[PDB]
């Protein structure tokens, strides 16, 4: 029999800083054992300040982030060159998906971005288009492997002040993007070392109000 | 898992990377797959790990009475043949793939055992997941009656081949040379990969966590 | 329907400097039913801990195996059985059911009296040994540990500093688990005073 | 739904300091049987591509005739059709990897895994993958099926990053691709010793050569 | 695999390929297909490898004690003791096996015994997978009572067509050769036999 | 996922817990299972995530086109309607829904209406759906009566959720709560669990099977 | 069989138990005793498959029965507890195991303080302030996690049963007739007639 | 839904229908009407499928609203069930089939009669004087059977359907949460809100 | 099923067996399997019986209006009407056809068609069950320009082979002749065949 879907591997990472957003993603692209690239890019600049992955089965990412693309090219001649805003975007995005909802586009897709305040944004939805707006999102093969310690370092969980003894919570500071980048790099680090569809590169976007940057990263290569 | 062997002029060099996986998760990093069989023999381990294991020091034991008995150092073919004969009563279920290797009273001698009882005697062998990539490396490069250097070295490399293009496989990597006049086990011959430097120290300090109770006994 | 995940619940093993730390959730359940928030995971067999994760009959039958072994261990050696000799034991006598195993995953951890070195191990089922230096974990959230343990971990740390470590490990991992958490214990073992704490968190 | 019953197997292929190499060997199996020798599976499009497909053999031949069509297509109301006009490897992929992807989307696959390998107007190496399932991957060595675990691992000591590229002559690069075929040769149950292999160069152009075979072949250790 | 056993004058040879495979993967490039039990009794083996080498263990035990005790077996001794295993455990088995001797009362015999567990004995036999593709030719070319060097010839023509279309047969043609004079081993590449 | 709403002398109460799983898998804990149709209708969410989530906005999207149409707020008991006739469109084909469909108008009052994925309607004064709905009736039931203050209303509702987060492993976060009246619908605040929980047993004086 | 409750009260253990037996289509009984008495001071109530859960309990009652006798002496409610539940864990990987369930109730005479065991099939044993098997937990835990305190009286604990037992009425689908209900305490097991 | 009756006595037509709706593990309602009125002197009572039973009998009330309204006459209840067997009988070759078996009570305003019938979801009608799907009738039938007369008043029929649900009280595994009886006559539909 | 198909000096030769079964039983011992589409474009039939006499029928169609519009069609013409019907319809079909037919300027040309629906030209072609015994014979005695009665002579002798071993092929010999000269049918009897 024909299986339509197959598992290209890959890990991503979005957060939201205070007035940045970044998402990142392996560059490794694999299937079963074998590496097909050790340099596949994985996420997208779609224009108007949205970086987009649609990370899972690589065919059915290719094709969301292709179609989202377009529909950014649509969305500028149907309503005079307005700027799709990430929130607009995200919703676009769920009738995308959810159009497919009985054959599914099997990727866990994340964007990030600019709110229309200026603030960091992360949007995350599941293959049939359920979403939300979160601070922190890892997707992908190593996501239960980066997501606890994302909720330890990012929004200081189970961390209490010292000498209150779980009295206090340690409060919720905010990180700057040399901090965050910090954080992407390690637990990638450490996805590497423990996933084994984990590695060779790491590639990350970073969003601001100047534009979308880009920063490479090698990753260990067994 | 990457376990390759070789037979080269004065005797045998084993060969096997040190990633141990549950799933697609990495449990140990720095583990040992070449095994003791006896003075004169090792064992490179593939397959279902535990079945590798405790088959390996079944037959090590067996072979140890059977050498006390005799009173002379025991044979790659009798270690081949108990290896072989439980395997295969087993009918494949004790999922233990083998690169037997060691040097008799006969000369130098390299099998590759299967789970299901089959064995293939060879001048090299690749087994484990890995092992494509590792014989790609034998068919590129390998000749009979090789120096010592020069196969350690063939090896190596094949290893190597498995830790970087097989993902199951990884970590260092472990040789194991025996000729008449020695046996050398290098845990670890090479170091492919450096540990990832962390930038951040994520450590908690003192107080942080939240304690209901706690008791002290003293031993 | 899978033995290892009806219960739920998990365990993580760190080594420091001169001692090592064995900690465990308290859940037992049967799959979205929460039934008892005191079942411990964690044992002791003189100065040798042992944690099981997985099918909660089994995780209870390997204990009072284990405890019927070490005792005649005792008896007839004169001594008490020491962390490696333990770890060896449990793959014995996990390997001896190949076919029709105990659906656990257990966790050794102990001070070596003589040599005074930590030590810590791993098994699957079967018997199969993890023999790690930094950390051990277990259970249905045990890729939620194996992150918080990488990223976390670092050799050599003073009991308190490692107390700090192991938690927030283990509680991090449990609160992204369904099937894990309802509170938590953590023994700081040193070769000779044993420090156990129950851990405030989260009870859904 | 259906099963592939006459296949191609390995398409072996890399990037070198001024253009790519693809080679395939010249045998359709139909199961175990290695039924036809005489079969070409490297098919090239213009001067300037060549698409080396392997699996079913049929699906393969639709495949042929569609990028056959395709120039025939572009020539049309084309004064620029040999020149800034003419087909691209990037459009020829492009198109394939459509084809790919909309096939298996309507659960009716063309059951091969194919490659592009070529050069660009602007002088640019371009090879990519694309398979039945429409996943798509680009990188300095590639290759299907067999070779993927065989030929590559070989393939990457020559050119393990992009930076190798342009360290690698067209020479070292032909040696690699020819030691692979041999490897492939003696390992793969389903090859053959007679295959194919086809330069594209930004200079020399487009190089086809036919009825190669393995050679240097170490079988002495056997009689031991 | 592609196996055969021919009787001819002298006595009898056997032939075989070298390839094992693991699906599409050559696992051995170099496998020993024909297999020793006594001095002048050998064994080619088709089918599972695990289960043919067991069973030639066994034989070769079989015939020693055999031996120890009642001196030379016969071949047909020999064809009884492989059968005797192949029927009783034709359930769990997987075995192809063709039995080939030289006595010096009978000359050369060959038995195959093919999955069932049958016995029968041939002038010459084909087995494995690559045999299918020979049957024509091996019948149209055999005679009795054939020279060793036509023989050989036979038996290298026949293997060379039988791994030219099968594909889990290949690389070299090894052939023993069971006469009065004793056991030779003879050995054919590649570049030697697939341009016949 | 624990979703719970009833009727009561002071108007409607609608908790929901916060929690999105994959399995054993901890998805989300900061989730939002009530969608804000208009100003005097709420939608609650249990079953498969996006089908609710989808289904529900554009049920707030039909509801806007039938006031624009009829110049007129739509009744609770249609609004419903078009989402139970609009799913048992799609029986049999895999849609995954449990939903409470919660509003007031003049003409119908107070009114709560239980729609799920395989075609069933039902108007009713007390509902509990989700993995965790047993949890939730067993305190809802047993703490319940028209009587009942809006203060004590809030908190037996914000109670009921945290029962079920407790108890199963499938629900849990934290407790979204609001309460219905003949004004519209007022959000009553985002509880954690991790807090709620030791406050309640401390304040309570119940969970008295739990360490702490 | 269907529903089987246990709560442990300051000086006492009280075991609910449903009295329906039904068979497919009918039920034929609704005066159904699912529980032994093990020992003066500990009963055991027990549902599961058909037949298995009488066979069970009537071998674990007369293997206590013979302990008393051979030992002149009560085993603990711990102690029966911990043989009950290696029975389970022995059946378990059996040609065909007891598919049953059980709680222990028991008072133990030398700690003074009642006890209450839950243990499954599978032989998964856990001491427990309150208890059920199968659905019933689902409905019950979250009342007797609001209601319960372990200083409570037996009236008490029994009116807290009454209110499990009247929301397992209301939301249960299946009619399980009503409850037996019986304490154990100091002074042994008896039967509360009217509930 | 489950447990629907019917009883045809001397000058009415009576319909017993339960109140429970069950999905899966919780009862969700104990108070719902398993009815509609089609016409001013014919009801219909269902039971089937979720979802399915409500769709189908409003999509019959509907049909049968639209006649009434068309021609300004009522349909006898031998035409509305003629309707109602067609549409069923046309469903069970659908795509989709509609899983609903119901019983159509009606009085003939022409003829002065009573009339009960029976339909399933294949579309097998049939009149009689006592009705019922699913399991309920294997019960039932027996005491109508053997208490049944064809000159009952409508007192007589009440009891006689109290003596129904009592024995499926007693022998039934499953708690229907009582039935909402009602009467069609000569001059209408009424439910009897007592029973 | 034993066809096959072979191109010589003159133009080209088609070859059959003659049997049809049914499981164990011969439904059809004198079928012919050798069908006309054209006056000098013949092709060999094996696979499903009712599938290839559906598809023979509509290329005879084809041809035939072909023929009616633009003259005589070329071999390869036919050859890719039969794949076109193969490829599209390859799972609803069971067909192994080759095609073989005679222009003056190309001469004797040769096209197979196996399960797949993919097309090869080939010197000579063999086809169905009983081909698989005849690959090694077929392989050691072709080549390439023989004379007619050397290919007939050819075709005898490898169906003679085919037939011996498959059960599935047998009875007659039947032969179609493709030249300039014209179209001529030639068959073989048991009697004629089995004793070579
Ligand atoms: C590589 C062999 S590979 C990838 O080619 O299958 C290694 C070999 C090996 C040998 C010795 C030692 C140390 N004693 C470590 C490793 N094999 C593995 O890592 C095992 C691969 C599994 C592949 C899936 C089928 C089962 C074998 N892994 C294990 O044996 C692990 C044990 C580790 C230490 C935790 N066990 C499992 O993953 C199991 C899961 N379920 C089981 C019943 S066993
Ligand atoms: C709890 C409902 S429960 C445990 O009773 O089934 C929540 C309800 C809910 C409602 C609204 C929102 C708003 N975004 C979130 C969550 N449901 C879930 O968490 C879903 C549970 C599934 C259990 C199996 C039956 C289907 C429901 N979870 C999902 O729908 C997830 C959502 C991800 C984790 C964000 N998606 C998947 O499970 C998928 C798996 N494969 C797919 C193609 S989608
Ligand atoms: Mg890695
Ligand atoms: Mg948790
Ligand atoms: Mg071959
Ligand atoms: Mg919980």
């Amino acid at each position: 029999q024909f299986n339509p879907y197959g598992d290209n591997g890959g890990t991503i990472l979005g957060i939201a800083g205070e007035d940045f957003a970044v998402l990142a993603g392996d560059t490794r692209n694999i299937t079963d054992y074998s590496i097909n690239s050790r340099y596949e890019p994985k996420v997208f600049d779609c224009g108007d300040n949205i970086v987009m992955s649609a990370n899972g089965f690589a065919a059915d990412g290719d094709a969301l982030v292709k179609r989202f693309k377009n529909s950014v090219k649509w969305y500028h001649f149907d309503h005079n060159d307005k700027k799709l805003s990430i929130n607009s975007a995200a919703r676009n995005i769920q009738h995308l998906l959810y159009g497919k909802r009985f054959f599914p586009y099997y990727v866990h897709t994340i964007i990030a971005g600019l709110d229309e305040d200026g603030k960091g944004a992360v949007y995350s939805f599941d293959p049939v288009g359920s979403y939300e707006r979160e601070q922190c999102r890892a997707g992908g093969a190593a996501a239960s492997l980066i997501m606890p310690f994302l909720d330890n370092q990012v929004n200081f969980k189970n961390q209490y002040e010292p000498g209150t003894n779980g009295k206090v919570k340690k409060p919720l500071k905010y990180l700057s993007v040399e901090e965050v980048i910090k954080l992407v790099r390690d637990s990638f680090t450490s996805a590497t070392e423990r996933h084994i569809q984990v590695g060779d590169g790491l590639e990350i976007l970073i969003v601001t109000k100047d534009g979308v940057r880009k920063e490479f990263y090698e990753l260990k290569r067994d | 898992t990457t376990i390759a062997g070789v037979v080269y002029k004065d005797g045998i060099v084993l060969g096997a990377d040190t990633r141990a996986t549950e799933g697609m998760v990495v449990a140990d990093k720095n583990c040992s797959k070449i095994h003791f069989i006896s003075p004169n023999i090792y064992c490179c381990g593939a397959g279902t790990a535990a079945d590798t294991d405790m088959t390996t020091q079944l037959i090590s034991s067996n072979l140890e009475l059977h050498s006390l008995s005799t009173g002379r150092l025991p044979r790659v073919v009798t270690a081949n043949r108990m290896l072989k004969q439980m395997l295969f009563r087993y009918q494949g279920y004790i999922g233990a793939a083998l690169v037997l290797g060691g040097v008799d009273v006969t000369g130098p001698h390299l099998y590759s055992i299967y789970p299901h009882g089959s064995t293939d005697k060879l001048p090299y062998v690749t087994m484990g997941s890995g092992s494509l990539a590792a014989m790609a490396v034998f068919e590129d490069k390998f000749r009979p009656d090789m120096e010592e250097e020069e196969a350690k070295n063939l090896v190596s490399e094949a290893i190597a081949a498995g830790i970087f293009n097989d993902l199951g496989s990884g970590g260092n990597i472990d040789l194991c040379v025996i000729s008449k006049n020695k046996l050398d086990f290098l845990r670890p011959y090479t170091v492919p990969n450096k540990k990832g430097t962390r930038l951040g120290r994520y450590r908690c300090e003192k107080g942080t966590t939240a304690v209901l109770t706690e008791k002290i006994t003293p031993l | 329907s899978d033995p290892s995940s009806i219960n739920g619940g998990i365990v993580v093993a760190m080594t420091g400097k001169d001692c090592v730390a064995i900690a465990c959730d308290l859940r037992l359940g049967s799959q979205s039913l929460g039934v008892s928030n005191k079942f411990e995971k964690i044992f002791h067999y003189g100065h040798v801990f042992l944690g099981i994760t997985g099918l909660a009959t089994d995780v209870t039958t390997l204990n009072e195996m284990f405890r019927y072994k070490t005792n005649l261990y005792k008896l007839k050696e004169e001594r008490a059985i020491e962390p490696e000799t333990f770890t060896q034991l449990v793959s014995s006598s996990l390997y001896e059911r190949r076919f029709g195993p105990y659906f656990v995953g257990p966790v050794v951890a102990g001070i070596n009296s003589k040599s005074g070195k930590p030590f810590i191990a791993g098994f699957d089922l079967i018997g199969c040994i993890d023999e790690a230096k930094d950390f051990i974990v277990s259970g249905t959230a045990s890729d939620q540990l194996f992150g918080m343990c990488e990223s976390l971990y670092e050799p050599n740390l003073e009991p308190e500093d490692l107390f700090e470590t192991i938690s927030q490990a283990l509680l991090n991992a449990a609160d992204r688990d369904a099937l894990s958490g309802w509170g938590a214990v953590v023994y700081i073992i040193k070769k000779d005073e044993v420090v156990k704490r129950y851990l405030k968190m989260r009870q859904d | 739904t259906q099963q592939p019953i006459v296949t191609g197997t390995s398409v072996i292929s890399m990037k070198y300091d001024n253009g790519v190499i693809i080679a395939a060997d010249n045998l359709g199996s139909y199961g175990s049987l290695l039924r036809f020798n005489g079969v070409e599976r490297l098919i090239p499009v213009g001067d300037n591509t060549v698409v080396g497909i392997s699996g079913d053999i049929s699906d393969m031949q639709h495949i042929e005739r569609l990028l056959k069509d395709l120039v025939t297509e572009n020539a049309y109301d084309n004064p620029l059709a040999d020149a800034e006009e003419a087909l691209e490897p990037s459009y020829i992929f492009e198109y394939l990897a459509t084809v790919m992807y909309q096939r298996r989307s309507k659960m009716n696959p063309l059951w091969n895994a194919i490659i592009v390998a070529g050069v660009q107007s602007n002088g640019d190496q371009f090879l990519r993958y694309v398979n039945l399932l429409g996943v798509t991957y680009s990188s300095p060595t590639l290759a299907t099926g067999f070779g993927a675990h065989m030929a590559n691992p070989l393939l990457r000591k020559v050119v393990d990053r992009e930076s190798d590229i342009p360290k690698t002559t067209v020479q070292v690069a032909e040696e690699a691709i020819v030691n692979a075929m041999r490897v492939l040769y003696y390992r793969d149950a389903r090859s053959s010793r007679n295959f194919s292999l086809a330069i594209i160069d930004k200079n020399t152009g487009l190089t086809f050569k036919k009825n190669l075979q393995v050679e240097n072949m170490k079988w002495d250790f056997a009689k031991d | 695999t592609s196996i055969m056993a021919v009787t001819f004058k002298d006595g009898v040879i056997l032939g075989a390929d070298s390839r094992t495979t693991t699906g599409a993967y050559i696992a051995n490039r170099v496998t020993d297909k024909l297999t020793r039990v006594h001095d002048k009794i050998w064994c080619c083996r088709s089918g599972s490898a695990a289960d043919t080498q067991a069973i030639a263990d066994i034989v070769q035990y079989h015939l020693e004690l055999y031996t120890s005790q009642y001196g030379t077996p016969s071949t047909e001794t020999a064809a009884s003791v492989f059968k005797e295993l192949c029927y009783e455990n034709k359930d769990n088995l997987t075995a192809g096996i063709i039995v080939a001797g030289y006595d010096d009362k009978n000359k050369g015999e060959v038995y195959t015994i093919p999955l069932g567990g049958s016995v029968h004995k041939l002038p010459y036999a084909i087995a494995g997978s690559g045999s299918t593709f020979i049957y024509g030719y091996c019948d149209k070319n055999f005679r009795e009572n054939m020279s060793k060097e036509e023989t050989v010839d036979f038996i290298k023509h026949s293997l060379s067509q039988a791994i030219k279309w099968d594909g889990s047969s290949g690389g070299v043609i090894r052939m023993v050769v069971l006469t009065a004079a004793g056991v030779e081993r003879l050995i054919f590449y590649p570049d030697e036999y697939e341009q016949l | 996922t624990t979703t719970l709403a009833f009727r009561f002398q002071g108007g409607i109460i609608v908790a929901v817990d916060s929690r999105a799983t994959a399995g054993n898998w901890v998805a989300s804990q900061t989730v939002k299972k009530v969608i804000e149709i208009n100003p005097f209708l709420l939608g609650t969410m249990a079953g498969g995530a996006a089908d609710c989530q989808f289904w529900e906005t554009w049920l707030g999207s039909q509801c806007r086109l039938h006031e624009l149409r009829e110049k007129e707020r739509i009744s609770v008991a249609a609004a419903s309607k078009i989402l139970s006739n609009l799913v048992y469109q799609y029986k049999g084909a895999g849609l995954s829904m449990g939903t409470m469909i919660c509003g007031y108008t003049r003409k119908e009052g107070p009114t709560i209406y239980y729609v799920d994925s395989d075609g069933t309607r039902l108007k009713g004064d007390i509902f509990c759906v989700g993995s965790g709905q047993t949890f939730a009736y067993g305190v809802l039931d047993s703490n319940y009566k028209w009587d009942l203050s809006v203060e004590d209303a809030l908190y037996l509702g914000k109670r009921s959720i945290l029962a079920a987060a407790h108890r199963d492993a499938y629900s849990g976060g934290s407790v979204n709560l609001y309460h219905v009246t003949e004004d519209g619908w007022i959000y009553h605040g985002n509880h954690d669990v991790g807090e709620l929980f030791w406050k309640v047993k401390e304040e309570e004086g119940s969970f008295n099977n739990v360490i702490g | 069989m269907d529903i089987i409750l246990g709560i442990r009260v300051q000086d006492s253990v009280i075991l609910a138990s449903s009295k329906a037996v039904t068979r497919g289509i009918s039920v034929l009984k609704d005066s159904d005793d699912k529980t032994r008495q093990l020992s003066p001071h500990t009963l055991m109530s027990f549902a599961g498959e058909a037949g298995d859960t009488v066979q069970f309990a009537e071998y674990i009652q007369a293997n206590i029965q013979l302990y008393s006798i051979r030992e002149d002496y009560e085993l603990s409610p711990q102690a029966v507890s911990s043989f009950v539940r290696q029975e389970l864990a022995k059946s378990i990987r059996s040609r065909r195991p007891y598919q049953v369930n059980v709680l222990i109730g028991g008072y133990d005479k030398k700690k003074n303080k009642p006890e209450l065991y839950q243990i499954d099939y599978l032989g998964t044993k856990v001491e427990l302030p309150y208890g059920a098997h199968g659905y019933s937990g689902f409905y019950t835990f979250s009342l007797l996690d609001h209601h319960y305190r372990p200083d409570m009286t037996t009236e008490e604990g029994l009116d807290l049963l009454k209110l499990c037992v009247q929301e397992l009425e209301k939301r249960m689908p299946m009619d399980f007739k009503g409850v037996i209900v019986k304490i154990v305490d100091k002074d042994g097991i008896r039967q509360v007639d009217d509930f």
